[PDB]
RNA sequence: CUAAGAAAUUCACGGCGGGCUUGAUGUCCGCGUCUACCUGAUUCACUGCCGUAUAGGCAG
């Protein structure tokens, strides 16, 4: 969508328990659109209140660690899981199983609108942060940083630039304050050229087949792994829509009776985790909405990234 | 006719982190931001069976066969260190505000009406009741579960954390505080009226809760244990692991939050108990038994039903209770 | 000698292992895992 | 030019190097484990 | 307005029994490390005198 005028860091944020099952195929680092719908949720609490628009959400993750454990004698992993209440009987309930994980993220969060000329960027920083305190990242809560060292604090940098030697200066000064994390960018063109490759080898292939593909560590014969361009990961990119889209006060046990509803189902693309000074543009990698809704398709991604 | 929403969700205010636990030496607990951390290590137990038989494993045969069997594990273990006696536990709590605002209610009317019942009780008696006994469990050390039961001095800290910097210091001696009886202090009633502005406001309030305990030089201290389902097949495995976030063993936050709801000591059984954790059918999961049954008018649901819907009000110890609820969170609505 | 041993009150399955002479712990569950265990993979070594 | 030579009496496997040009101690073992380093990294360098 | 909203794994435990790793062995030939520099930037905030003084001055 639109450029932004300004960017704005929230630095290092520590969440508990964040949502380690990002999807039906995918676990490990949440749903981009859960730091979209953050966002949004930010633009929703105080952007209409300092009458900016907060869009598009840059993910740097300085730490992860999924609660999980490895059993004896298996290649993979299970959850660590929390114990419900027991039911009214008494009994043990059935475990429905949460995977839960500790993030230290910072998001570049993207701000343009009126407000930045009436505010110092300062007190709209300090406003921001000061509402982020109090919410929450992927279902997991935001660790407020007390009794440290120092806080952290914010720096919202102007995107307008005198020059292109300061916007590259002060963009190196932000770069170099996010830099121990690692940027998560949308790659679905190079999802999709890995389709046609693959095609080319053999036809009717699945781009569900590309992204596995993308994903395992696949050995050749000459006995050589197959080199994959940096860290490849498969993240669910939005909803494709399955059902008509309801009225609202159509559907039966909905959330609000104001809102239509859609039945939907994930749709699977493409991540790659990078260091955040290979893009040499930091408006660029925001994670922005994309809907289009008569068609279904709802979706994020990082558009304007190449 | 206003029916029950389909949907209802509270958000968990009374918000917790996990309590770090770290081990030093006491009379210098005032510098205590570098004291190492409690590791958790492995050692192996051996056992003999001290299980009741189904009585087909009583014959004496039988039985002197199995105990030429011991049974085998590897635990893990969380020990102070031999010249540390003081177990320092420390987390965060967030008081987040807006206490009776649900996170998703499907009736608007329900919505109008649940907001103005809850309005009705905060402007007849607000979080007072409530934030008192949340300021005793954050006193007396009741979070320190385990490690709280042979302690020979208990010391809560508890620092009001505003922008960058503390703003009120408080300091408790959390044995002389009980565990049972909810009185009145003078810095008690002071965190209680700050919990109840921050669940009164709409911004967080942020507390930062020390806990230290004599307990010994080289004692075992208990800090949060995992639930994991497939410990594993056709190996040796661990049979108890416990919870440790960055090599430094810890509490699991809804640990500490089951004990800061420990408030109830007003379901109908008597309390042979004390405080109860506040839970819709409250369930002591250590009693494995559900008090506050349906079976009588004294659950969160029926009593929700008779306070929103036909402004049936309970009494003031059970209306404290769903408030009480409310702040503890939860996903209610039938199909 | 039998290949599985439920501690019952502390809801542990213990398998025997014959290398060293002990049993070592298998899962958790009570008598209905004992008792699936046992028909799957056959009590008495 | 083989890769491993093994020292038959002494018990000791010798895998060649090329920097020196000499054979250096690679590990222990006989002929068993000879033919299996030769299974595993090919003999004759 | 975040696969949203919620959650106590936990009580007990004896890993010890015992033991010979050994024989043997050539590392070794050969070699050019040179070139050229401001440690000084006030860089020694010193010693003493008059004064009751630490207040304030003075001398070199």
């Amino acid at each position: 969508v639109t450029d932004p005028e300004a960017l704005l860091l929230l630095p290092r944020l520590s969440i508990q328990n964040a949502n380690a099952i990002s999807s039906p195929l995918t676990w490990g680092f949440p749903s981009p659109g859960a730091f979209t719908g953050f966002v949004h949720a930010l633009q929703r609490r105080v952007g209409i209140s300092l009458d900016i628009e907060l869009d598009g959400v840059g993910i740097v993750c300085h730490r992860f660690e999924a609660q999980i454990s490895q059993p004896a004698g298996k290649r993979t992993k299970v959850f660590n899981l929390t114990r419900n209440p027991l039911n009214r009987d008494g009994s043990t309930a059935a475990i429905v199983e949460e995977g839960r994980a500790h993030l230290e993220v910072s998001l570049l969060l993207g701000v343009h609108g009126d407000g930045l000329d009436d505010h110092p960027a300062q007190e709209i920083a300090r406003q921001v942060q000061e509402q982020a305190g109090a919410m929450r990242l992927a279902g997991g809560s935001i660790l407020p940083w007390c009794n440290e060292r120092f806080p952290a604090p914010n720096a919202e940098l102007l995107m307008l630039g005198g020059s292109d030697e300061q916007r590259r200066k002060n963009q190196r000064r932000l770069t170099r304050r996010l830099l121990p994390g690692f940027a998560l960018v949308s790659r679905e063109a190079l999802l999709q050229q890995h389709l046609e490759t693959l095609r080319t080898t053999l036809p009717e292939a699945t781009t569900l087949d590309a992204l596995l593909d993308l994903c395992r560590i696949n050995f050749e014969p000459p006995w050589q792994v197959r080199d994959k361009p940096g860290w490849l990961v498969p993240i669910p990119a939005g909803y494709n829509a399955l059902s008509p889209l309801y009225l609202p006060g159509e559907v039966r046990n909905a959330r609000d009776r104001e809102t239509p509803l859609r039945f939907v189902e994930n749709l699977f693309g493409l991540g790659e985790w990078l260091s955040p000074h290979r893009v040499a543009a930091l408006s660029d990698l925001l994670w922005y909405h994309h809907a289009e809704p008569d068609k279904g398709l709802y979706r994020w991604s990082t558009p304007r990234f190449v | 006719i206003l029916s029950t929403a389909s949907v209802l969700a509270f958000e968990r205010k009374l918000d917790p982190s996990d309590a770090l636990m770290s081990a030093g030496a006491w009379a210098q607990r005032d510098a205590s931001q570098e004291w190492p951390a409690v590791t958790v290590r492995e050692k192996s137990v051996r056992g003999t069976i001290s299980n009741r038989l189904k009585t087909k494993d009583r014959d004496p045969a039988k039985l002197d066969a199995s105990i030429q069997s011991p049974n085998l594990q590897t635990v893990d273990v969380a020990n102070l260190p031999s010249d540390a006696d003081t177990l320092k536990v420390r987390f965060t709590l967030r008081v987040l505000g807006g206490a009776g605002t649900p996170s998703a209610c499907n009736d608007a009317a329900y919505r109008d009406k649940l907001l103005q019942t809850v309005a009705t009780y905060v402007n007849d008696q607000g979080f007072a009741e409530l934030a008192r006994r949340y300021a005793h469990n954050l006193a007396n050390a009741r979070f320190l579960w385990r490690n709280r039961v042979g302690a020979e001095a208990v010391e809560v800290r508890i620092n009001h954390i505003r922008q960058g910097e503390v703003a009120r210091a408080w300091r408790f001696d959390a044995l002389a505080i009980g565990l049972r009886d909810f009185k009145a202090d003078a810095e008690l009633d002071a965190l209680a009226e700050l919990i109840a502005s921050g669940l009164s406001g709409s911004g967080h309030v942020l507390l930062e809760v020390v806990a230290f305990a004599r307990i010994g030089d080289g004692q075992e201290v208990f800090p949060s244990q995992e639930l994991i389902l497939d410990k594993g097949d056709k190996k040796g495995q661990k049979s108890k692991t416990l919870y440790s976030v960055r090599d430094a063993a810890a509490i699991h936050s809804q640990k500490i939050g089951n004990a800061l709801r420990t408030i109830d000591t007003w379901y109908p059984d008597e309390d042979g108990l004390g405080p109860i954790a506040v839970e819709p059918y409250g369930s002591v999961t250590s009693q494995g038994k559900a008090y506050r049954q349906p079976k009588q008018k004294l659950d969160f649901y029926t009593l929700l039903d008779n306070w929103v819907l036909r402004d049936e009000a309970p009494a003031v110890e059970q209306q404290h209770y769903v408030i009480a609820n409310l702040i503890r969170g939860g996903v209610f609505g039938e199909a | 000698i039998e290949k599985f041993r439920c501690s019952h009150g502390y809801n542990e399955i213990y398998k025997y292992s014959p290398d060293h002479e002990a049993y070592l712990f298998y899962c958790k569950g009570g008598q209905g895992q004992l008792n699936k265990l046992i028909a799957e993979n056959g009590r008495f070594m």
